């Protein structure tokens, strides 16, 4: 979501 | 107060489809799960499936997969149950159900929507008087309403006059048509002394026949 | 001004329990005042930390307190072809406590939750949970609005919308005069933060043990957003209520969002439908503007005023250098339908790393002059860094810029004296409102009694 | 003049009047001649030259090593400030000027510790910099002959809700539900101590890999603190520029965020990286505040560089303003431009010279005229900018003492920020007269034993 | 699918009595069970949820109990409104499944049926059909069997039966049986009979008539 990922 | 208003009784032909509804009253349909249950006299109660109006995700009992489809429109606070390829076995009463507190329970119920599958068209009843055979102290007469569709019919004696001491029986499905009858008991000094008439009305076909009982 | 710093009362809990992390006054059905104290690291049944609550009767000499018992056992329910699980290890019971009427509400912000179905799961996450009690009757209830039964895969397929798996409900709490419980959940909706509300009466009447997942229809939760200004905002880090719309039939919410808009920080005022009436932006990034909020009319005009703490505010000093001291902002509510303007007063800490404004407690009218007063904590302030509580008196033009009295910590270094505060209640019934101060680092609470003005 | 019209009682009081006043301790002085007057007027009245007491404010140098032309060689015998020590002598309400030179010495040693975000979004970045060690060395070779580089990585606090804690498989491999594998979550780990063996960097980087956590902001500030205060482990050198290169593509957690993990203990700013090279207080201690970070960076003379992606550049630029001395650069989405980014930061870092004063007495006040660029004087300025490595600037300084302090000897320091060298100013307040060290207590001349005789006059003894 | 065996299928009791219905699941359902009530000719109403918890508004004379795979619904001191159908339902596993049901009937003294037979009407005969009707009124208990005989021999094809719910103020039952034949087939035989078998009498109650005769 609004987290750890490109 | 929580109330579930379901749609009116449906009447359709075999092979067609029908879409029932269950409108939420006094609350938001999106609050809880919504279930659909099917009830039959002989078979009993059967769980069809559930839907979560919030997102639209559903669960079905594999027995009704393909036949039943559950949907919901939060805008109109209503849940729907759509049936297809209708057959005689699909003739039943359908209820919408939701829990009270427990997420997984079944506490509140709608009044139920009746569905009836038949190829029969609007047919008027045939009223036949029933007189005894050519003795005791108490006598019994009858009336036979055979071959009519669809339900229901209102039967009275002497136009509502003679009330007590009467037994009107539930209608029965005689091959795509209904049959009903009613009996009445009185004393020997009441008949044929007093005039007795069978008053049957069938609003569907808009017909009201009246047959006076005659001895033999 | 007139709190007595000579004859204090001390209450103590077990070593390591963090007794005093949160506290509040409690009146029983007969009006007898007592103190409810939370101890987030009290040991539980399996010799593991679960938190705990204590209900201390008033006594000049203080001492130990009896426990307010709650169920600390993990629960499991197999229903609907799923398995519901609660996990109370390190749940931090007593991280917040609040009292209303004759009911106590104690929360465990870090209670974890999971749901299993075949090989899938919801994910083991800290939804938080609140425990409610009516001590005199023995009635118990729970409230955990962020619990769900949606599988992890579903959240992914829907782009993680309305994701309440990490709410930490109970992080902050407060109850309206009408008996409506409001919970801050700074982790709600993937760390945007949300608010949960429901009537206390309906929490009790709808609760049954062993269910785990039940409905509270009269509840209302705030909403998700797509505005990046709210991401990682911790909306609900702190909460309070008051009257800010001139309509006495409605109750307004005050919510702290210390990292709103890329750590600028903000405080928002809302109606009971979570519609925004005003927004107060932070002055300095990373200052944690919104860490604490307090509502009270300090200038005696019948209109509630707002206080905001920013414990990490860095003041400018000689040679272009900054010094973390902390700051408090005062906003006076203007007459009629108008927006809160610039702050009316700025109070700024003096001790480096003191964290002035970490907590702000309305005191009512301490010196009985007609104006309500407040207390501000600096849990690592003072010339020795042991902690300090400063009292500010109300006046016609707001607040005095200089404190009328200062309370130095009676505990050793690291006690966090002032981290939790609560005043405005007369515990000894001498006609003057008194102050209680938590020092969880020392596992103790100190009671300061107000006295006639010297 | 003001000296005579003041009617002073003693030589001590005379000097305090004005820096232009003198005193005469001569016996054979006429009837009504003022002992307190201009040194010129005294000699005009046949006053013995030896009897004249007239201190003069001066300033001579004690240590004046010449500025180095190169920072290479020598075990840090480099001089970048001159003079290094001067003696200053002042009298009441007087002042004296003195100068100082500061040079940005060419070929000065350089330490670069690469601190890298290794959360899941940085997976591609890790591939781009597998030859950074050698490439960077080649470019810095043109600026310095003493380069040492090191490496450290961070993700976030390994605790819920930052960390995935289910199923058990997810603890050993957070990427389990993605058809891939990654490292278990970790807060901060030191990988490579600062060394001149640059291929060690390349090889260490090639064995590194990313992890994965739940929330966007990461725990970089923890890493910055430990990388700063763990001197021996990181390996910062005493006499060298210290560059801490911080790379990330996300927001950052800050002090007080930790409460969402049940962590309330304030950061103590102490080292907690053991022999296992991991930050052992990650799950028990809160993130550091900007202020505490600033204090330690300043204490260890560390130049922090924010090399971040454009989606967060504004954020870190705004942080940069709250942490003076910090520089920001725009990093590509794959770190492909981080080499040039570092070289440019180094330039900007050694392009300023800002003076700072330490341990300045209350009685002294200073003023500075700056000469930057091409002999351009700039009143009231004490910091030069737009400098290139090799350039030299100068400052004119004036100290003014207010009255005469109790302590007659004090020393303070004038040092450029970030520099090793500094100018020590040993001040001496001369407000006493030499004749006072040979007075006559209970003198027969003064009221018959009830007075003291010093500097030619009679003073009321102690106790009256 | 979990099977819910509910017993008894029906019971005859009086007011003030204490009765208990039981439900047996094919496996453990750990209190994940609900009890339902459906009054004659009306929809359903929730009684119990999660084994023992009363739905809001439900009287306290109702109570649930049990564990594992065996549970019970008990009504202390029956009220006149409690005579209805009851169903159990489990929601431990999908799909949800219901019990067979239980009907609480009013108890009373036994009563013999009043049998009456009726030959085909003139109107119907001229139409081409012929139906012999047989009424059995006011009897108790409900258990009863009817048998049609033509010229002494039994007949099973073309018979429609209909029963009434227990009457309100006398608490008895009635039944209606109709044998439908064609005009032609009706005139092939002479005698027609319907025999009723009830516990009241060991011998079957018979009533007959003869075509072409009165
Ligand atoms: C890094 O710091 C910079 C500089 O502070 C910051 O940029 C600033 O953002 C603010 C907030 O968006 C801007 O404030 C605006 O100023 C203009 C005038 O130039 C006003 O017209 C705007 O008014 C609106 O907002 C007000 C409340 O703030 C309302 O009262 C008003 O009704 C309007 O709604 C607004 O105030 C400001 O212009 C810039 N400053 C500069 C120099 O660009 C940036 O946001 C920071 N970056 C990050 C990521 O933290
Ligand atoms: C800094 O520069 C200023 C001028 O900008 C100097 O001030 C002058 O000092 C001389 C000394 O003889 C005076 O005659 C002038 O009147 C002064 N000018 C003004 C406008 O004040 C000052 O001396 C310099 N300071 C230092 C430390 O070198
Ligand atoms: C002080 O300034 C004068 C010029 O006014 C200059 O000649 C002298 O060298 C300066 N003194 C010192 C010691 O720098
Ligand atoms: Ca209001
Ligand atoms: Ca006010
Ligand atoms: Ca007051
Ligand atoms: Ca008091
Ligand atoms: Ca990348
Ligand atoms: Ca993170
Ligand atoms: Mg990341």
């Amino acid at each position: 979501g609004r987290g750890d990922s490109p | 107060e929580v109330q579930l208003q379901q749609s009116g009784a449906e009447l359709v032909k075999p092979g067609a489809s029908v879409k029932l509804s269950c409108t939420a009253s006094g609350f938001n349909i999106k609050d809880t799960y919504v279930h659909w249950v099917k009830q039959r006299p002989e078979q009993g109660l059967e769980w069809i499936g559930r839907i979560d109006p919030a997102n639209g995700y559903t669960k079905y009992d594999p027995k009704f997969q393909g036949k039943a489809t559950i949907t919901a429109d939060t805008s109109s606070n209503t849940a729907y149950l759509q049936l297809s390829s209708l057959t005689s076995e699909d003739t039943a009463v359908y209820y919408c159900v939701r829990p009270l507190y427990d997420y997984y329970a079944m506490d509140y119920w709608g009044q139920g929507t009746s569905v009836t599958v038949s190829s029969a068209k609007t047919t008027a009843p045939s009223v036949y008087p029933l007189a005894p055979v050519c003795t005791g102290s108490s006598v019994t007469l009858g009336c036979l309403v055979k071959g009519y569709f669809p339900e229901p019919v209102t039967l009275t004696w002497n136009s509502g006059s003679l009330s007590s001491g009467v037994h009107t029986f539930p209608a029965v499905l005689q091959s795509d048509l209904y049959t009903l009858s009613s009996s009445v008991t009185v004393t020997s000094s009441t008949w044929p002394s007093q005039s007795i008439t069978c008053n049957v009305a069938h609003p569907a076909s808009s017909t009201k026949v009246d047959k006076k009982i005659e001895p033999r | 001004l007139n709190l007595d710093p000579v004859q204090l009362t001390f209450y103590a809990g077990p070593n390591g329990s963090q007794f005093g992390f949160s506290l509040d006054f409690h009146k029983d059905s007969h009006g007898r005042v007592a103190i409810v104290v939370g101890a987030p690291r009290t040991l539980g049944p399996s010799q593991e930390e679960t938190g705990g609550v204590f209900l201390c009767p008033w006594r000049a000499e203080g001492g130990q307190c009896p426990s307010l018992l709650f169920d600390l056992r993990d629960e499991t329910r197999n229903v609907g072809s799923q398995t519901l699980q609660t996990f109370k290890a390190r749940q931090g019971l007593g991280a917040s406590v609040v009292s209303w009427s004759d009911v106590i509400v104690a929360c465990a912000p870090w209670q974890h939750w999971n749901v299993l179905e075949k090989t899938e799961e919801a994910e083991k996450t800290p939804v938080g949970s609140c425990f409610l009690a009516q001590p005199e009757s023995g009635r118990r209830a729970e409230y955990s609005p962020c619990r769900g039964n949606t599988l992890s895969r579903i959240y992914v397929e829907n782009d993680f919308s309305w994701d309440k798996r990490y709410c930490e409900a109970g992080f902050s709490s407060v109850v309206t005069q009408a008996g409506e419980l409001v919970l801050g959940a700074p982790g709600g909706y993937y760390f945007l933060g949300l608010l949960a509300q429901a009537p206390v009466a309906d929490i009790f009447s709808s609760y049954r043990p062993g269910i785990l997942l039940w409905h509270v229809s009269s509840q209302s939760l705030s909403f998700d957003s797509s505005n990046p200004e709210y991401f990682d905002g911790y909306w609900g880090y702190s909460v309070a209520v008051g009257e800010f719309d001139g309509d006495l039939n409605t109750t307004e919410y005050v919510v702290g969002a210390p990292t709103w808009s890329w750590t600028l920080g903000a405080v928002e005022i809302l109606d009971s439908y979570y519609q925004r009436l005003h927004r107060l932006r932070g002055e300095q990034m990373a200052s944690y503007f919104g860490h604490s909020v307090a509502v009270t009319d300090v200038n005696g005009d019948g209109r509630h005023d707002l206080l905001v703490g920013a414990p990490l505010y860095m003041e400018s000093r000689a040679d272009r250098k900054l010094a973390e001291v902390g700051r408090v902002y005062l906003f006076l509510q203007p007459r009629g339908p108008h927006a809160l303007g610039a702050p009316s007063l700025l109070l700024t800490g003096t001790q480096l790393y003191g964290r002035f404004g970490s907590a702000i407690a309305p005191l009512g009218d301490l010196d009985r002059d007609g104006y309500n007063d407040i207390a501000v904590a600096a849990p690592y302030g003072g010339p020795s860094g042991r902690g300090q509580v400063l009292v500010f008196l109300g006046q016609s033009e707001g607040l005095r810029s200089r404190p009328s009295q200062v309370l130095d910590s009676p505990f050793p270094t690291g006690s966090a004296f002032g981290f939790s505060l609560r005043g405005a209640v007369d515990i000894d019934d001498n006609g003057y409102p008194d102050l209680i101060v938590g020092a969880y680092g020392a596992n103790q609470v100190a009671v300061y009694r107000a006295q006639p003005v010297v | 003049n003001i000296c005579t019209t003041r009617g002073v009682s003693s030589c001590q009081q005379c000097l305090a009047v004005s820096p232009m006043c003198a005193w005469c301790s001569d016996e054979a002085l006429p009837l009504g001649s003022p002992r307190c007057d201009l040194k010129e007027n005294l000699l005009k009245d046949n006053c013995a030259p030896e009897s004249i007491e007239f201190p003069v404010s001066e300033a001579r140098v004690l240590e004046d090593r010449p500025l180095s032309d190169k920072g290479s060689g020598d075990s840090s015998q480099v001089t970048q400030v001159s003079p290094q020590r001067i003696a200053l002598r002042l009298r009441p309400d007087d002042s004296k000027n003195f100068s100082i030179q500061v040079r940005q010495v060419e070929d000065y040693p350089v330490d670069i510790y690469y601190l890298m975000d290794l959360s899941y979004s940085m997976k591609d970045d890790l591939w781009s910099i597998q030859n950074l060690g050698t490439k960077l060395a080649t470019q810095m070779r043109k600026l310095t002959s003493n380069l040492r580089i090191g490496f450290g990585a961070f993700v976030d606090k390994p605790v819920s809700p930052y960390m995935y804690i289910s199923p058990p498989e997810a603890l050993e491999n957070p990427c389990y539900d993605m058809k891939t594998t990654c490292l278990p979550m970790f807060g901060y780990k030191h990988v490579l101590t600062l060394t001149d063996q640059v291929t060690r960097f390349n090889e260490e980087v090639k064995k590194q890999s990313v992890s994965r956590n739940r929330d966007a902001p990461e725990g970089g500030f923890d890493a910055i603190m430990q990388a700063t205060v763990c001197d021996e482990k990181i390996g910062w050198r005493n006499d060298a520029s210290h560059l801490l290169v911080f790379t990330t593509d996300a927001k950052t957690h800050i002090a007080l965020d930790g409460r969402l993990a049940g962590i309330v203990q304030p950061n103590d700013g102490q080292c907690h990286v053991g022999s296992d090279n991991h930050y052992s207080a990650s799950t028990t201690m809160d993130y550091p505040s900007l202020g505490l970070m600033t204090e330690k960076l300043s204490q260890k003379n560390i130049n922090l560089i924010f090399a971040v992606t454009e989606n967060v550049v504004n954020l870190y630029q705004n942080y940069s303003e709250l942490i003076p001395g910090t520089t920001v650069g725009v990093l590509s989405m794959d770190s492909s431009n981080v080499l040039q980014l570092i070289v440019d930061a180094y330039g900007k870092i050694r392009s300023k010279v800002e003076l700072e004063v330490r341990d300045l007495p209350e009685e002294l006040s200073l003023s500075f005229n700056a000469t930057c660029l091409n002999n351009e004087v700039i009143p009231g300025l004490k910091s030069c900018m737009g400098l290139k490595i090799g350039d030299t600037v100068s400052f004119s300084i004036e100290a003014k003492v207010r009255g005469c302090p109790q302590e007659k000897e004090k020393s303070f320091t004038i040092k450029p920020v970030g520099f090793k060298d500094s100018l020590i100013v040993q001040v001496t307040f001369d407000c006493d007269c030499a004749c006072q060290a040979q007075a006559e207590p209970n003198s027969h001349r003064c009221n018959n034993g009830n007075g003291t005789f010093e500097c030619g006059v009679c003073r009321c003894g102690p106790g009256w | 699918d979990i099977l819910m065996t509910q017993s008894p299928s029906s019971m005859s009791v009086s007011l003030g009595d204490t009765v208990s219905i039981t439900c047996h699941a094919s496996q453990g359902i750990s209190s994940n069970i609900g009890w339902l009530q459906q009054k004659p000719g009306k929809s359903f109403m929730g009684l119990i949820y999660y084994g023992t918890n009363l739905v809001d508004g439900v009287p306290s004379r109702f109570s649930g109990s049990g564990s594992g795979a065996d549970y019970s619904l008990t009504i202390s001191s029956l009220d006149s409104e409690d005579f209805a159908d009851y169903y159990c339902v489990q929601y431990a596993q999908l799909p949800y499944t219901f019990g067979g049901g239980t009907k609480l009937e009013i108890k009373r003294a036994d009563a013999a049926p009043t049998v009456s037979i009726f030959p085909p009407s003139s109107e119907q005969l001229t139409s081409g059909g012929a139906s012999v009707v047989c009424f059995l009124n006011n009897f108790y208990p409900k258990d009863i069997n009817v048998k049609w005989k033509i010229d002494g021999s039994e007949r099973q094809n073309g018979v429609l039966n209909s029963w009434t719910d227990q009457d309100s103020k006398d608490s008895t039952y009635s039944m209606s049986s109709t044998l439908t034949l064609t005009k032609d087939e009706y005139e092939r035989h002479n005698s027609y009979t319907c025999e009723a078998t009830h516990k009241t009498s060991t011998s079957p109650i018979v009533k007959s008539f003869n075509r072409n005769e009165c």
